[PDB]
């Protein structure tokens, strides 16, 4: 029948912060949807509890865009790390279908308790 | 054996009768909305994986409540059971029962959904959006099962028609609250998931016509409180049905109760902005796109279409006396006028003029104009009128007695007739005979014609499909160029034509094009980018030869509207009429080999070419307002540099206030026009072409999406269908590459020749035979659900030999 | 200018829909009636009620604009009337 | 021959119209109805009866002196 996400898209390491240039360097699990008209990453995942800004340099390098995110999404994961209590952020304005695909791939290939 | 039934009906009233044959499944032909990497679409498939037992009442009579037991893999068993156990407490979830029965040496598991119904909502939506009066069995069944009519109603053949037998609406409206109940339960279900932390996509064919939900085989789990339902294909496929059945009619009742008096709103209230938001939040809670009740706050033309779609529906609740110009008492030369300082559109909400001023010393020529054109001073100073001849909301009677206008007979040219019979014409049994005359009309012929606007009903449109069709239709208009022009660049052939009301008291259009200098005309034009000027429209009978005695009538639009619409549109309108080889063939002459060139162009290279032509019944009076607004928004897509965003909205608002829902002056009285095109405005012959292309494109979309994807052999067209479904219901912003690709496909296999609602199509016969482009049944269905007219196949022609065009 | 200054001052901001100004402040009504049966459910008797007001009939004229006395609008006398009668009436107080 | 009837019905309604018959709403309604039903007929024996019925509307006035115009 109607399926959520036949073949999802994947991961990147990116920079974030709480606003403005609180942007540090690298710090976030940026789950990407790459379409060849520019990479529109979908999800942020983090072990920094409250991020409000993220930032990715444009492909030309002279520009660099900031991305504002929702409240966190609490959860806990299984791995050799033991449990991992981590926090998830949807770029505000993310429509329900993109949240759907992201959470789908998450609860599919991510250990969680 | 038979213990299977005693097990299916478990603990609750074992009044079951098998429908299958023991323990084998029961196959049916039902409409599914399915998408999963091997097929997308909204089409009738064959369901094979369900045993089905119907409950009987007492009396041993059969009742409409079935037990549907599904057989599947042993895991989907536990998956669905986990999700159900999380979701069981919702009142909008059909009761399940998971058990295991052994057929042979094999404990096979079954999922018994209980007390469900024969058809699901997808069957209703499909039956109404793919109407075919020869094959409408399931629609008749749905109608008689829920006491909307009784089978002897279908012996009244022509029952399905909207123009003949307009009582059919009263029948469809009986499904209304049933549908409405479904909507309510959907919201409950959504809330349920969002609390249980379930992520899934809701489809219309997993919810029966009571409202309950089932089928959790494709849901997954997340942390509670953070689930998310995906309701795009559900709400948007369902949208055309909400106004057909008038689902929300139980909202004008004192407490949303159909057994209670009507709400009596304050007469002076016009805002209704909080009510629209409460309606949106009550019925479309999880529709994740901003809804601006007042379309002034919209961001682009696609947001305008989106939010005006919802306004179309929510405005059927509010009292009809609260729409139209919003007047106000201003003081000019120490004397109080009543003038219009805004408007309340059913589609665009409340719009306020930006440059309104109260104490003015004296009026200019331009202000004298825009005050003599407003219906405000005219209606405020006339007698009340209750005209019981029509159903259109009458407004006022600007006189003391009604005017009854007749039509004279034509004059006979006896000399030519005698000469013709001298040359041996008009002999009995000849083929060429007289059929075109001047038919005379009696007094009440004007209004009895205006009354045809009763064929214009509030139509909601499938928004996620209209938003794609608008991209394709706009692609059909890339070859041209447009923009604003100064007052000294407009061209007016024949200045001696009437200037509308009341200007026709003092002179023809020449007087008003002479008395205002180019700077006055430009000030007037730039005034309508910050203000709404409602105008009046006369209705005139025509005196012309014809073949049918139905009276004809055209809309004389006031000079204040044409004078500005010309400057807004004429550059593009004259760049359309000056292009050869395009799809729109306005301007192309038929002489000197124009006809041959047009036909050889439309027969571009289509491989198995057939020709096809259709017909729009009552095209001008049945055209929904959403399609008129879309046509004007497509014509205004060329102003991306000359006009700003608020300017474009205020010009659209002026267009609606002047030639869509204007005040028609028929007889000697002001009535309200519900919708549809005014046939005498500045852009009729081109708005009609845009509407024509829109309907043809959506017929193609419906014909390709409603095809069993597994049966298509050309593995390029399958992928095109899959991508088309994604681009409609999964994507949210335009996908320009696929828009180009669909437009190329259409131009390859479905070439058109379009004049203002007249059309020829050269199409690939062996594709239309397989349902990969629009046939004529597709046009029939599309007009049925998107235009509220039934197009009989006696007015549509087809031709299989191209050497006779 | 007294009946319409009064309804405007009750508006919260000064704006009122146009469609209600002749409704709430017109001093003369003109009903157009196609057939006698419709005349029965509406303008019956020498006075009627509409738009939550009470109107009293005055002159009644037919399509030829000649006067009709209210006695002639019977049932069987109806086929001798030019039939879209224009019943004009005044708001009573 | 039916074409003769339709043409003369056109002429007849024209002359009725300029005799100010359209100042009697129901009379003009019946005349218009007959005229439009003659132009649509397909067998000449009902057009002829509606034609005599339509001409009677002219013969019943006193505006067109008939004996002088049958000068033959
Ligand atoms: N492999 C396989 N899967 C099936 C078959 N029939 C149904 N399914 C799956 O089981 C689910 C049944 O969906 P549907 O027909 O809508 O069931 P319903 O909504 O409960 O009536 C779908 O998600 C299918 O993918 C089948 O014959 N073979
Ligand atoms: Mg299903
Ligand atoms: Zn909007
Ligand atoms: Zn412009």
């Amino acid at each position: 029948n109607n399926e959520l996400s036949p073949v999802a898209l994947r991961q990147m390491s990116c920079a974030a912060g709480t606003t403005q240039t609180a942007c540090t360097d690298d710090n976030a699990l940026a789950y990407y949807n790459t379409t060849k008209g520019g990479r529109f990453v979908l999800a942020l995942l983090s072990d920094l509890q409250d991020l409000k800004w993220a930032r990715f340099p444009k492909s030309d390098g002279t520009g660099t865009i900031y991305t504002e995110l929702e409240p966190p999404c609490r959860f806990v994961t299984d791995t050799p790390k033991g449990p991992k209590v981590k926090y998830l952020y949807f770029i505000k304005g993310l429509n329900n279908l993109n949240r759907g695909m992201v959470l789908g791939s998450l609860a599919a290939t991510v250990r969680l308790q | 054996a038979q213990s299977f039934l005693n097990r299916v009906c478990g603990v609750s009233a074992a009044r079951l009768t098998p429908c299958g044959t023991g323990t084998s499944t029961d196959v049916v032909y039902r409409a599914f909305d399915i998408y999963n990497d091997k097929v997308a679409g909204f089409a009738k498939f064959l369901k094979t994986n369900c045993c089905r037992f119907q409950e009987k009442d007492e009396d041993d009579n059969l009742i409409d409540s079935y037990f549907v037991v599904k057989r599947h893999t042993f895991s989907n068993y536990q998956h669905e059971e986990t999700i159900y156990n999380l979701l069981k407490d919702c009142p909008a979830v059909a009761k399940h029962d998971f058990f295991k029965f052994r057929i042979d040496g094999d404990m096979v598991p079954h999922i018994s959904r209980q007390r469900l119904t024969k058809y699901t909502m997808a069957d209703l939506v499909y039956a109404l959006r793919h109407f075919d009066e020869g094959n409408c069995d399931t629609l008749k069944e749905i109608l008689v099962t829920y006491n909307c009519c009784d089978d002897d109603y279908f012996n009244k053949k022509d029952w399905y028609d909207f123009v003949e037998n307009p009582d059919i609406l009263r029948v469809y409206a009986n499904l209304g609250e049933r549908v409405r109940q479904a909507l309510l339960k959907t919201v409950q279900f959504c809330d349920a998931m969002r609390n249980a932390g379930i992520v899934g996509v809701l489809t219309l064919d997993n919810q029966d016509l009571n409202g309950n939900w089932y089928d959790f085989g494709d849901f997954i789990q997340t942390t509670p409180g953070s689930g998310v339902p995906v309701v795009d294909s559900y709400y948007s496929l369902l949208m055309p049905i909400l106004t057909l059945t008038r689902a929300l009619t139980a909202e004008s009742h004192v407490d949303t109760d159909l057994t209670k008096p009507y709400i009596k709103w304050d007469l002076l209230k016009y805002d209704f902005t909080e009510e629209r938001l409460k309606l949106f939040d009550r019925y479309f809670k999880y529709w994740d796109q901003t809804y601006h009740p007042n379309c002034v706050n919209c961001l682009d033309d696609r947001c305008i279409l989106h939010c005006a779609n919802f306004n179309v529906l929510f405005s059927t609740v509010f009292p009809p006396t609260s729409f139209g110009p919003l007047v106000r008492k201003i003081f000019v030369d120490g004397v109080p006028f009543v003038v219009s300082t805004g408007y309340h559109f059913r589609e665009l909400g409340v719009v306020h003029n930006q440059d309104v001023n109260l104490h003015s010393s004296r009026l200019s020529f331009k202000e004298l104009l825009v005050y003599a054109a407003d219906p405000a001073m005219h209606a405020a100073s006339g007698n009340l009128l209750l005209d019981k001849r029509t159903t259109c909301f009458s407004v006022a009677a600007l006189t003391n007695n009604v005017a009854f206008q007749t039509v004279k007979p034509g004059n006979f040219n006896k000399d030519f007739y005698d000469f013709a019979v001298s040359k041996g014409f008009f002999k009995e049994g000849s083929s060429v005979e007289l059929k075109h005359f001047f038919f005379a009309q009696d007094g009440n012929a004007a209004i009895s014609d205006y009354d045809y606007y009763r064929y214009n009903l509030p139509t909601m449109c499938d928004i996620r499909q209209l938003l794609f069709v608008v991209e394709v239709v706009d692609k059909y208009f890339d070859c041209y160029d447009g923009g604003c022009i100064n007052a000294n660049q407009v061209i007016v052939n024949n200045l001696d034509k009437s200037a509308g009301f009341p200007f026709n008291k003092w002179g023809k259009a020449r007087l008003y094009y002479d008395s205002m200098s180019y700077e006055d005309q430009d000030a007037l034009f730039a005034y309508t980018k910050r203000n709404v000027i409602p105008t009046i429209t006369q209705m005139n009978l025509k005196y012309a030869i014809s073949a049918k005695n139905r009276a004809r009538t055209v809309a004389g639009v006031s000079i204040c509207s044409t004078m500005t619409n010309r400057q807004f549109h004429q550059k593009l309108l004259k760049s359309i009429a000056a292009t050869r080889g395009a799809t729109v063939v306005i301007g192309t002459s038929k002489f000197y080999g124009g006809w041959h060139n047009m036909l050889k162009t439309v027969y571009s290279d289509v491989e198995n070419p057939h020709l096809m032509g259709w017909d729009y019944p009552k095209c001008d009076r049945a055209m929904p307002n959403m399609l008129r607004i879309m046509a004007s928004l497509v014509l205004a897509r060329k102003h991306t540099t000359c006009c700003s965003l608020s300017h474009r909205f205020y010009r659209l608002a002026n267009e609606c206030a002047q030639v869509l829902s204007e005040m028609v002056m028929c007889g000697g009285s002001l009535y309200v026009k519900p919708g549809g095109t005014s046939s005498g405005d500045a852009t009729t012959a081109y708005a009609n072409s845009v509407f024509n292309i829109c309907q043809a494109v959506t017929a193609n979309v419906n014909a390709l999406l409603s095809t069993d994807g597994n049966k298509i052999a050309d593995k390029y067209v399958r992928n095109l269908q899959h991508r088309l479904y994604e681009c409609l219901y999964r994507n949210r912003d335009v996908d320009t590459d696929f828009v180009n690709e669909f437009y190329a496909y259409l131009r390859k296999h479905f070439s058109m020749m379009i004049l203002s609602d007249d059309a020829v199509v050269c199409f690939n016969s062996t594709y239309a035979s397989q349902g990969l482009v629009a046939s004529i049944k597709n046009f029939k269905s599309v007009l049925y659900y998107q235009n509220n007219v039934f197009m009989s196949e006696a007015k549509c022609w087809t031709e299989t030999d191209l050497t006779k065009g | 200018n007294d009946a319409l200054n009064n309804i405007i001052n009750n508006a919260r901001d000064g704006c009122v829909p146009l469609n209600i100004i002749p409704l709430t402040t017109a001093a003369k009504l003109m009903v157009v009636i196609p057939d006698y049966n419709t005349y029965k459910n509406t303008c019956d008797g020498t006075t009627f009620t509409y738009a939550s007001a009470l109107w009293e009939i005055q002159q009644v004229v037919d399509a030829d604009s000649k006067i009709v006395q209210l006695s002639e609008i019977s049932m069987d006398n109806s086929p001798n009337l030019a039939w879209p009668l224009i019943v004009t009436a005044l708001r009573a107080n | 021959k039916m074409s003769d009837v339709k043409c003369t019905s056109v002429v007849l309604l024209s002359v009725l119209q300029q005799l100010r018959v359209e100042s009697s709403s129901k009379l003009w309604a019946q005349c218009v109805q007959l005229h439009n039903d003659i132009l649509l007929a397909k067998d000449t024996t009902e057009a002829f009866e509606k034609m005599v019925s339509l001409l009677s509307v002219l013969l019943s006035m006193q505006g067109a002196v008939d004996i002088n115009k049958l000068c033959e």
